[PDB]
């Protein structure tokens, strides 16, 4: 995405909030999709962890 | 939860709770790390 | 606790370091004359002796045992 | 005016060059190449130490043989021995007289000292000299920066940025193949892992300190024991360790050439003044003073006073000075036959003032560059009497 | 019996040499150089990453002014401004409306990225080369032992003792400079450490990634925030790592010569199939088989039958055995113009038995060495129709 | 967007409108972005006004 | 509020003007050579690219 664009809805309003970024998601391969498939090789990504710990 | 200024809030310059800093579309896993001044 | 040999009798000559030398033990002296020709030299010295080194006009060093290392300009 | 400038490799003397921007006042260097430690590229092939015969304890069965087998331990040497009765605190205790059997075995094992007492081999190559340089810069006074030689790096310590080298004096003192020992270091040809000769230098070969494995050719030789008694006779050479510790080579910071020392360190080789360094820098424009504020002093006139044909700043010369306004100086000699101590002279409205300096011919003709003015300050200079200290300020030999 | 042979360089295929040793049987060698991991020497001259400008939050003086400092953080660029009148939750709160003052200030710092993903320079140079030779000898038929190239290293790992190179084939696929990432190798003119420019590669540039110095030419210059609103322009050139990830080069193990293949682990570059390595051996004479034991197969016939032109083992030819005794004899072309898949034919009382093997020469007139008994296995040889599948086993042409 | 897709809820049903229309955003200046930014130089752009009066 | 596109590196050179450039998106540079010979230039910049 050209930007991003964030936002909650408390209840009585949207209350959002928005910015520019440039975005985007090439998968570490010699194969330039848009995004990450089902099936395929595994191999070494870079990426951030579901975690707190 | 730090409020700071959203640059374009819906309308425009709001101070939303929620302001967008370092946004790092950096990794590959269809995944971006952001920061709210929120704290939840 | 370590080892220290007595100094020398410095000498000088034209280009040349007389070096009349006198130790308790003997003693290894070595040279490096600093040329990019190094033409070093080793001697254990126990018998005292007079010895000699062509200085050269860039400098030469010299090593009364492991009393430090000395330096020298002949031009 | 990113000032190049080819510079003597030479450890501890400055190479006060002069700034000769177009349009702004010049600006005196002074380069100090305070060290030239190097640093090759290197590989720790294996450490090597005196052995340690730390012989397991022999097995003495009483009646009949007992076959020994080859444990992996280093240069594990064992050899089944009969014929035996062995005196053990009650005479003899096996009942047997020739079924006594008794197997020997020992191996080879790294000392205690191994760890810090100890040799050590490398494959050497060339990698990249660096140096300390101060530069006591202009008016900035002041810059102590660790640098490197090739020739693209800048080091932005102090204000100015500076490109050093690559020198043309690729002399590794170090050789190819090297040894080291605490601080002595010997440019050997050490045989190579694996394979050391025993008694040879080398018949202990550990990769590292903490490398179980190694490479024991000690000859290690056991032999019977005598006339009924417990021991193991052990036959080995005593180390090539042992020997190359006295028996040895000198050390590199003894028999180099073209001027190093050593250290037990990064394995560095210090201080090795050989040939040039393509030296350029790129000043702060801000330390520039613009030419029209120091005063111009030309109109002047220059002569020796007491010219010493030396090494020690003993040149000497009056300058009579004929300035425009009154202030600093910057001053330097574009041709190397003289060396001046004095990068700066303060002048008052057009008076004199002696510096000091150093040349090699007798009749120095050189010219002399009073913040824009040329003087050559011809005349004949003494030889001195007193040569036994140090490294000179000269360096400057030529054709005389 | 040391037995000297040159050796192409290339990773998986044997080269079943024989031992001629006058006086024993001789026995065949079968030498695959299963990797030519190579680990130059190199150093870590500095990490890069994409910075991350991690703005320290600015000051807001209400009125009159808040000069800046050039504090060391790593290009720490701060500029005072006025003229705002900053809307922070409540409208404006700085009751002046010129004398309203903001300092924003903004270093450049490592990305937390730059601890993972990031580019990595290095100054290489040529090292010594490896591989997990396995010879499954003779009738030993194994050792698998990791071994060097500088020609007096031995590696007593199985039984035997063998030499390598030094190899002539001296070309370091790897350049001089090299960037590194993840497991891309590029051989690419890094600019320096200290020196590159912004958006160039490395405009980060940390020596590694503890160092909290680094260079930072990011060309990192902030505007004034707009119409009285708290933010921090930083107005940037996203990285030279950005860039460098998709306007790059392509990467040596896609690009180099020579055959090699990379990793991040050592810096190898595998199996570089070039040129030959003068490689020696001393086996154990225990090995060695008698010459009175094997049978002597003299007063025989060879000939091919349906030899095959080609790289698998498609050539063929019976061989008339005429034994005296019955066993075992090695085999083996001298001649390299024949490379057969058989080390070793079992042999009854002067029996026959066919072998595989693969030439080159339309015209195969290669010697056959059974067991000390030299033949022609004169021929011809046919074409094959089916080339598309890994390397060969042939590695033998001449010309024919 | 290549279209134009409006639609409220009345809350029993979706009850949408749709359409085409070719669209896009140009940000007035010599940089073609697809979205403005949270910074940059202000400079006459054409817009439509937040007001009725 | 409107765009605004990375600062350039300017490179000197003798009579010429190296630019490795690096921009966020496509950028129409554009140029005016201000001797009566105008020689002006545009091209839309997105990829970064050293030019002349």
């Amino acid at each position: 995405g050209d930007t991003v664009t964030v936002g909650f809805h408390d209840g009585p309003n949207r209350h959002t909030c928005t910015v520019a970024h440039k975005v985007e998601f090439r998968p570490v391969g010699r194969e330039k999709y848009r995004h990450p498939p089902e099936h395929g090789v595994e191999l070494p990504c870079n990426r951030y962890t579901h975690k707190r710990a | 939860p730090y409020i700071a200024d959203c640059p374009n809030c819906g309308h425009s310059r709001c101070d939303s709770p929620i302001a967008i800093e370092e946004v790092r579309g950096d990794a590959h896993a269809g995944v971006i790390r952001i920061q709210t001044s929120a704290m939840f | 606790i370590a080892t220290l040999a007595p100094e020398p009798l410095v000498e000088h000559k034209h280009r040349t370091l007389i070096l009349h030398l006198h130790p308790d033990h003997p003693t290894l002296l070595t040279t490096r004359s600093l040329g990019s020709d190094a033409n070093p030299t080793r001697q254990w010295i126990e018998r005292p002796t007079t010895v000699n080194f062509t200085v050269t006009g860039e400098g030469l060093e010299y090593t009364w045992g492991n009393h430090p290392p000395k330096r020298v300009w002949a031009q | 005016y990113e000032h190049t400038a080819v510079m003597p490799n030479k450890v501890g003397i400055p190479y006060k060059a002069l700034v000769e921007r177009p349009g702004y006042a010049p600006v005196h260097l002074q380069i100090q190449l305070v060290n030239t430690r190097i640093i090759p590229s290197t590989n720790l092939e294996y450490i090597t130490c005196k052995y340690k015969t730390k012989v397991p304890s022999p097995v003495v069965k009483c009646c009949g043989a007992t076959q020994c087998t080859s444990k992996p331990h280093p240069d594990y040497q064992c050899q089944v021995f009969t014929g035996v009765y062995p005196f053990m605190w009650g005479g003899a205790y096996c009942f047997c007289d020739t079924e006594n059997t008794q197997m020997s075995e020992a191996y080879v094992e790294r000392s205690e000292e191994c760890s810090i007492d100890h040799a050590k081999a490398y494959k050497v190559h060339t990698g990249t000299v660096q140096a300390m340089v101060n530069i006591t810069y202009g008016s900035v006074s002041w810059r102590s920066a660790d640098v490197y030689v090739n020739g693209e790096t800048p080091a932005k310590i102090g204000d100015a940025k500076l490109i050093i080298g690559p020198l043309s004096s690729a002399w590794s003192p170090f050789d190819n193949k090297v040894v080291v020992y605490g601080h002595e270091v010997y440019n050997y040809d050490f045989p190579e892992y694996g394979t050391g000769k025993a008694g040879s230098f080398g018949d202990l070969q550990s990769r590292t300190s903490t490398s179980n494995d190694l490479y024991a050719n000690t000859n290690l030789k056991l032999q019977r024991p005598q006339a009924g008694i417990v021991h193991t006779p052990f036959t080995q050479a005593p180390s090539g360790f042992e020997r190359w510790k006295r028996d040895k080579g000198a050390p590199l910071n003894d028999v180099a050439p073209f001027g190093c020392s050593i250290a037990l360190e990064p394995l560095r080789a210090e201080n090795c003044a050989v040939g040039s360094i393509p030296i350029s820098i790129d000043i702060p424009d801000a330390a520039f003073t613009r030419i029209s504020e120091t005063p111009t002093v030309s109109d002047l006139e220059c002569k020796i006073t007491e010219c010493t044909y030396a090494s020690d700043f003993g040149g000497i010369a009056t300058v009579a000075y004929k300035s425009s306004k009154a202030g600093n100086c910057p001053i330097h000699s574009p041709s190397g036959v003289a060396v001046i101590k004095e990068n700066d002279v303060t002048l008052a409205e057009s008076g004199s003032f002696t510096f000091h300096f150093s040349t090699a011919n007798i009749h120095p003709a050189f010219k002399l560059q009073v913040c824009t003015s040329a003087v050559t300050c011809k005349g004949d200079c003494k030889p001195p009497k007193d040569h036994i200290v140090d490294y000179p300020a000269q360096h400057t030999e030529s054709f005389t």
